[PDB]
């Protein structure tokens, strides 16, 4: 399960 | 053993294709196991290993989301990055990131990474203490000040080992077959002729799995390190995979010459001569 | 007549090879200009390094030996680095490459940069 | 940024002339992500190659493997060709079953 990715 | 779950994140802005591609493949232990593509006309992760067809709906209805809400999420970032390199909106680029664990005998974490590049460069990655960034450049500079205020790392470091940990253990349960798995290679030499009295004996490694393995070649116990060609392993396509390395030695003295094959599901290493 | 420079910092000077040569052919390339294939001796090295180089991945003087199954130095002696290495849980299997975030192990015919790197005994009289 | 692919061309299985086999064009190393390939017959393209999909290495680079069935002979040569931004010209390296 993949983490969700936060912004750059 | 040792055993790892790694996530491969791609997005590639294509102007004048509208939006952007992207891709989220999952390995566990070399092994790909799930992938989702913007492109597919069923775009929703799907199953790329026997063990995964285990899963049932609720799962797969929940990551496809995720990558829906990650996938929106870089379309903003390809865009603040060119906000932050002075880039206009005709280039094609793109997003990478490697993202994962991985965890010892005990299941206990080893080392965990998000790790992100640019264009084909680092951008920035979570230091091993899992505290802390390495910033490639300027750019990546606003990211890590951004990522600090947020407490970033604080969030990654509790996924990790919390979140990853967990997950992994079970993707190895699903599939014990197939995984562990090991096929040695069966290995050969082969004579090849050349001008000037000489010969180039091909050491060869085939149907071997997993992909790693180390041939050399060695003159009365010595390694020829240079003097020694050497493909890059390959895939047959049937799940194995193939590796050759040769050397050049004068007609007569063969047999002076032994390759060896190291590859982790064999008992002794190998040793061979024409 | 491919590419290169050298460039010193703090009390040693490197080698950057920017033609790709695989991990025993960079080793290779620094013996003939009798400047060793760098170690890394602390974090202060790593992260000049890591900054000065121009973006890329460049191989390093640290290999997995099989003979001692272990992963040594190309001086075959400690670095304060190993700190970090010990940590970084690399596989038992290829070398290392550095990167301007990463240093990471992988396959040794990969074709990457190279950096030797030597130690000074005195100032350049 | 830019990095000129690398190509091997490769049957699946030991090679016996008349023998029906599969043979692979696997083409890694290389950036951006936008590749063509094809894969000769004589010096005819091979309507519709199989394409694995597109993945990357730690290293960033990315690979890719091709694939078609084919019957090996003697009397007749098989090639990949890779366009590539890379690149200046399409490269074509021609199968060689010793290698």
């Amino acid at each position: 399960s993949i983490i969700n990715f936060e912004k750059l | 053993g040792p055993h790892s779950l790694r996530y491969f994140v791609t997005a590639v802005s294509r102007p004048g294709l509208g939006e952007p591609r992207y891709m989220e493949v999952g390995y566990v232990d070399d092994t790909e196991f799930v992938r989702f593509d913007s492109d597919a006309e069923n775009p929703r992760y799907e199953p790329r290993a026997r063990w995964m067809e285990q899963e049932g709906p609720e799962y797969w209805e929940r990551e496809t989301q995720k990558a829906k809400g990650n996938e929106q999420s870089f379309r903003v970032d390809l865009r603040t990055l060119l906000g932050y390199y002075n880039q206009s909106k005709g280039g094609s680029h793109t997003i990478q990131v490697i993202s994962g664990c991985e965890v010892g005998s005990d299941g206990r974490l080893l080392r965990g990474y998000q790790q992100y590049a640019y264009d084909g460069c680092d951008y920035i990655a979570l230091n091993e203490d899992l505290k802390t960034w390495t910033a490639a450049d300027m750019a990546a500079l606003i990211t890590k000040h951004k990522w600090e205020q947020a407490g970033e790392a604080e969030r990654l470091r509790a996924y990790l080992e919390g979140t990853c940990v967990e997950w992994l253990r079970r993707y190895l349960k699903n599939g014990n077959a197939t995984l562990l798995r090991t096929d040695s290679p069966k290995a050969h030499v082969t004579h090849h002729s050349r001008p000037e009295d000489k010969v180039t004996l091909r050491c060869w490694a085939l149907g071997f799995y997993p992909a790693d393995i180390t041939l050399t070649w060695q003159l009365n116990g010595e390694e020829l390190i240079q003097d020694m060609e050497l493909v890059e392993t390959r895939p047959a396509g049937d799940g194995t995979f193939q590796k050759w390395a040769s050397v050049v030695v004068p007609l007569g003295k063969e047999q002076y010459y032994t390759c060896h094959v190291y590859h982790q599901g064999l008992p002794e290493p190998l040793t061979l001569r024409w | 007549r491919g590419v290169k420079y050298w460039f010193c910092y703090s009390t040693k000077c490197y080698y950057f090879i920017m033609n790709k040569t695989t991990w025993s052919g960079c080793k290779a390339n620094c013996q003939h200009y009798g400047v060793p294939i760098l170690k890394i001796e602390d974090e202060d090295e790593l992260k000049f390094l890591q900054r000065h180089v121009i973006p890329g991945n460049y191989w390093i003087g640290l290999s997995y030996d099989k003979k001692k199954k272990e992963w040594a130095w190309i001086d075959n002696g400690p670095s304060k680095l190993d700190m970090k290495i010990k940590k970084m849980n690399f596989k038992s299997r290829g070398c290392v490459f550095l990167s301007k975030a990463r240093i990471e192990d992988i396959d040794c015919n990969i074709p990457y940069y190279c950096i030797c790197g030597k130690k000074l005994d005195k100032f350049p009289d | 940024i830019q990095k000129t692919p690398q190509i091997q061309v490769y049957s699946r299985h030991p090679p016996e002339n008349g023998k029906p086999n599969i043979l692979n064009c696997y083409v890694t190393q290389f950036h951006p992500p936008h590749i063509e390939i094809q894969m000769l017959k004589n010096g005819k393209k091979i309507p519709k190659v199989e394409m694995s999909d597109m993945s990357f290495s730690k290293d960033w680079s990315f690979y890719i493997l091709a694939h078609t069935e084919f019957t090996p002979t003697e009397t007749d040569t098989y090639a990949c060709r890779v366009k590539h931004a890379s690149m200046a010209e399409p490269k074509t390296v021609y199968w060689d079953r010793d290698m």
